[PDB]
């Protein structure tokens, strides 16, 4: 079980570890959260009391090194770093757990809610949508701009998730048009899955992703590639049974996590309805369909 | 953006532009069966595609063979539309594609979008103004080379005929409207019209009748008096 240190806390803050979040006082002694599970990618997640504007936060992997966070005063933010000594990074941990100093990361043992939200998410997927490559932890917030959402400006804080759009030559073979744009297959399968992805896997560590990112930062470019890796599934008459099973799953729980309020914000009401009732996986997406009508039959 | 009463000079500026109207390319007769059961029978239809500018009309008949043995033949059909569109740009020397394609219906936007994607720098637009081009099959001669056709077939017309050497392409296509809503209207009343001078023919060459500017004044009168009669009996006003 990792922890992640705090140096302090000089600015009043929500402070949010996965889908778990804390308010924590200016100059409260604050430091840090405990019991982190090893095994999972995790998100540290900031909102400044006093501009709620920017979401940030950080995308880590205790196995990959020793990670703290420092509050910048120049940069006016919370940073995670990397702590290269061992040694002085377990003595600065045993030190704030003797004085109970930290938070415990919250987990009810019959819990599987972070799991299955990140069961396909894997760290090195990370780095290559958020290219920084000096950190093995990845900066992400409410403002930064897809490679996609740039094509329609800073290319270096872009979130480089791949690029899907049916109105392209990738999309339509040259002679199967209506085929292609009618029956999303071929995109799905040959140039997505085959060709890009490599296997369902990384498609879905990417879907997980976005959704994660428009969930915890409200950032809506990630918000445009959920639903669009979701369209492009439902869209295609011929899926492998075990992806359209694996979808009804990871939906469900994306459903069951979103906070209720923001159903208006994060739900594209076009592409659910079509997911659900119009697309060729209408009847493939169970426990989806019924959490989907349970929790928001006014979008639907 | 859509082409609306706002923007209607630009059909007549230097940029080559077509009006493609889908309507006539599925058709049918419904019928009784033998049991009972209603169904159809397809026949020739065409693609109706138009410089407003030139009046240069790329008529291309759509035979009943493309439908043999194909499902959802007004879906197809708007695929069918837009393959065909895309063929004809694709035929034409670089100087003569045109900068903007506007479809009648907003149905055939997707189609024709993913027909031309290798055409990014042609413009595909919807219009919001409600054109008659469906009335193009009561124009005898152009119903006469859909009926007859026995295969696929390209036709080219001039559809304002000689008009534009005696006047510009906004007055062509302001006739042309005219007469295609009146033939649309009450068809039976408009034909009439347009040959009830037995001495006014059509020239071999031509669509329409040979009129003098003053028999044209006349003529686009009696139109425009049909269209008011017709709306004084669908609205009872």
């Amino acid at each position: 079980m990792n922890t992640v240190p705090f140096t302090s806390a000089p600015i009043e803050v929500t402070i949010g570890i996965d889908q778990y979040s804390f308010n924590v006082k200016e100059n409260q002694p604050f430091h840090g959260i405990k019991d982190i599970p090893i095994g999972h990618v995790h998100v540290i997640h900031f909102q400044h009391a006093d501009n709620s504007s920017m979401r940030y936060g950080y995308w880590f992997d205790c196995r990959m090194g020793n990670f703290y966070i420092q509050y910048d005063p120049k940069d006016g933010l919370y940073k995670m770093m990397e702590e290269r000594d061992g040694a002085k990074f377990e003595n600065i941990v045993h030190n704030f757990k003797e004085r109970q100093m930290m938070v415990s990361y919250p987990k009810i043992d019959e819990d599987d809610t972070w799991y299955n939200l990140t069961e396909f998410v894997q760290m090195d997927k990370i780095r290559k949508i958020v290219r920084k490559d000096e950190n093995q932890f990845s900066y992400v917030d409410s403002s930064m701009t897809t490679v996609q959402e740039n094509e329609l400006s800073d290319p270096a804080h872009s979130l480089n998730y791949t690029v899907i759009n049916f109105k392209s030559r990738e999309a339509i073979r040259p002679g199967h048009e209506m085929e292609d744009f009618l029956d999303k297959s071929y995109y799905l399968n040959t140039v997505m899955l085959q060709g890009i992805f490599k296997n369902s896997s990384n498609y879905f560590g990417e879907l997980q992703f976005a959704f994660l990112n428009a969930m915890f930062f409200g950032n809506y470019g990630s918000s445009l590639q959920w639903h669009a890796m979701i369209e492009l599934i439902c869209s295609s008459a011929t899926v492998p049974k075990h992806m359209l099973d694996k979808l009804d799953e990871i939906l469900y729980y994306q459903i069951k996590t979103l906070p209720e309020q923001y159903s208006d914000i994060l739900l594209n009401e076009r592409v659910w309805n079509i997911c659900l009732y119009s697309s060729f996986q209408k009847n493939s997406l169970h426990n989806t369909e019924k959490i989907m009508e349970n929790k928001y039959p006014e979008l639907l | 953006g859509a082409m609306n009463s706002s923007n209607y000079a630009e059909l007549f500026n230097n940029d080559i532009k077509l009006f493609v109207d889908d309507t006539n390319v599925y058709r049918v007769t419904v019928h009784k069966t033998f049991e009972g059961n209603v169904a159809t029978k397809a026949i020739n239809g065409c693609i109706f595609t138009l410089n407003p500018k030139t009046g240069h009309l790329f008529l291309k008949i759509i035979h009943t063979s493309v439908w043999a043995g194909q499902k959802r033949l007004s879906q197809l059909a708007k695929w069918k539309t837009a393959e065909e569109v895309s063929a004809l740009v694709r035929s034409l020397p670089k100087e003569e594609q045109p900068k903007q394609i506007i479809v009648t219906r907003k149905a055939m936007l997707d189609p024709l979008e993913v027909h031309m994607l290798d055409f990014p720098n042609i413009a595909i637009r919807p219009t919001e103004l409600r054109l008659p081009f469906s009335a193009a099959m009561s124009i005898d001669k152009l119903s006469d080379v859909v009926m007859k056709a026995t295969e696929p077939q390209m036709v080219l017309f001039n559809i304002y005929d000689d008009w534009l050497d005696r006047i510009s392409s906004y007055t062509a296509f302001s006739r042309l409207t005219l007469l295609l809503r009146a033939l649309k209207t009450n068809e039976e009343s408009a034909k009439m019209i347009l040959l009830s001078d037995p001495t006014i023919t059509i020239k071999s060459y031509h669509l329409w009748p040979s009129f003098t500017d003053e028999q044209w004044i006349t003529i686009e009168s009696q139109m425009r008096d049909l269209i008011l009669t017709e709306y004084g009996r669908k609205y009872n006003v």
